[PDB]
């Protein structure tokens, strides 16, 4: 497994140096690749590190040719892509690839601030399904769109929790998207109450509490 | 090097082969027999992993369903009998020569059989009146195919704006997918009105199916 980090909101013209930490086997017995990914788009390769053996070799992409730097520290045992005079079009998805791909760290480049979403209890109006609850927080109002999860205080057989793609507001550059959860109504009894819990970007988690029916 | 995936776009019934075919403008031939050719697969979210490496060589914990062939430019990955966990976005890549390049991404879906949404619509919550924003959210439930068409009404009134939804990925174990639409007003707007409806219309329903509330009577 692969570690990514050093991803996140950055100013144009600003920086961001993404970290690619191997666990478990030694990343200077490897050649160290770095990939992007735009929204909903394909794979392009920005370029790589060599094995220690070659001199530390590094091979680039000419689609952002001199603002980019992939370095090494075998005494941390992490690879590095350096990014400078960010723009917008730089926007995307970074992964780093060794015989493995790390997670993947999201990169966006605006001159907005982060904006942490509003995380409210949602209560169906329409029909319980047969033997179950259905509940939902809605996620409102977000930047970036990534990284953010929903997890629920309740788990199990019979428990299926639905995460949507974040979507993008019709003006500004907030994302919306809920969270539903569907469980036994034994698991969700009336009085008795759930929480969502809501990690965004780097802002402290919310636990919001939604009533069962 | 440019590489070119075909077809770009694939449904394929349980069970059944499917086959996507890459060519590279130049030879990836090696002199260990082998071709610097790869194969990965992405699902939506996720990080590619690999498929096939060195043309037809398949990678770890990979099923023997898959397999790579091909030769110099022309190659092919194959799948014997499509499962739902073989849903996603395939790509050919070279590394014969810098810049490594990928095909375009093939998008493989599991055709199974037409399955309905279930319907849910969620009035806005008083802790968002409080704000002065009013959300309305309609949730559609393990629908198949992704074609659901989503249409809000505010008293009988079609709306053509403030809405926005997504779509989760084609489920790994059945195939359907979900969505979420959200219908967003100004509480003063929200307030102006009486009946908030999302009427849902896919092959798998006979006629459109309507979700609505009366605001207040909750």
């Amino acid at each position: 497994q692969l570690v990514e980090s050093g991803g996140g909101l950055v100013q144009p013209g600003g920086s961001l140096k993404l970290s690619c930490a191997a666990s478990g086997f030694t990343l200077s017995g490897s050649n160290v690749h770095w990939v992007r990914q735009a929204s909903g788009k394909g794979l392009e390769w920005v370029g790589r590190i060599k094995r220690n053996a070659e001199s530390d070799a590094t091979a680039y992409a000419a689609s952002m040719r001199g603002r980019l730097t992939i370095s090494r520290d075998d005494s941390k045992n992490t690879a590095f892509l350096q990014m400078n005079s960010l723009k917008s079009d730089d926007t995307a998805m970074y992964y780093c690839v060794i015989r493995q791909w790390g997670q993947g760290t999201l990169v966006t480049v605006s001159s907005a601030s982060p904006t942490s979403p509003k995380v409210f209890p949602l209560s169906l109006c329409s029909t319980q399904p047969d033997g179950n609850v259905v509940i939902a927080c809605l996620v409102q109002g977000f930047f970036p769109q990534e990284p953010l999860s929903v997890t629920w205080s309740e788990s199990g057989q019979g428990v299926t929790a639905r995460n949507f793609p974040p979507s993008q507001d019709a003006s500004g550059d907030l994302y919306t998207t809920s969270s539903q959860l569907t469980l036994p109504a034994t698991q969700c009894l009336a009085g008795k109450s759930v929480t969502c819990h809501v990690k965004h970007y780097t802002n402290p988690s919310q636990d919001v509490t939604v009533p069962c029916p | 090097i440019v590489m070119t995936q075909s077809p770009l776009s694939l449904s394929v019934t349980p069970g059944e082969p499917a086959s996507i075919s890459c060519r590279s403008s130049q030879s990836l031939l090696r002199r260990d027999g082998h071709n610097d050719l790869e194969w990965y697969l992405q699902k939506p979210g996720q990080s590619p992993q690999p498929l096939i490496y060195l043309g037809s060589t398949r990678a770890s914990g990979v099923p023997d369903r898959f397999s790579g062939s091909g030769s110099g430019t022309d190659f092919t990955l194959k799948i014997i009998r499509v499962e739902a966990e073989d849903a996603g976005t395939y790509y050919c890549m070279q590394n014969k020569q810098t810049p490594l390049t990928f095909g375009q991404g093939t998008r493989l879906e599991i055709k199974r059989t037409v399955a309905a949404p279930s319907v849910f619509i969620f009035p806005p919550s008083d802790e968002q009146l409080k704000s002065g924003t009013a959300s309305v959210v309609c949730l559609l439930n393990n629908f198949y195919p992704r074609e659901a068409k989503v249409q809000w009404k505010v008293d009988n009134a079609l709306q053509s704006g403030n809405s926005q939804e997504s779509v989760t990925e084609q489920d790994s174990k059945d195939s359907t997918y979900s969505l979420s639409s959200t219908l967003t007003l100004s509480k003063a707007d929200y307030e102006k009105h009486k009946v908030y409806a999302c009427e849902v219309t896919h092959q798998g329903l006979s006629s459109p199916v309507t979700k609505s509330f009366n605001r207040g009577e909750c």
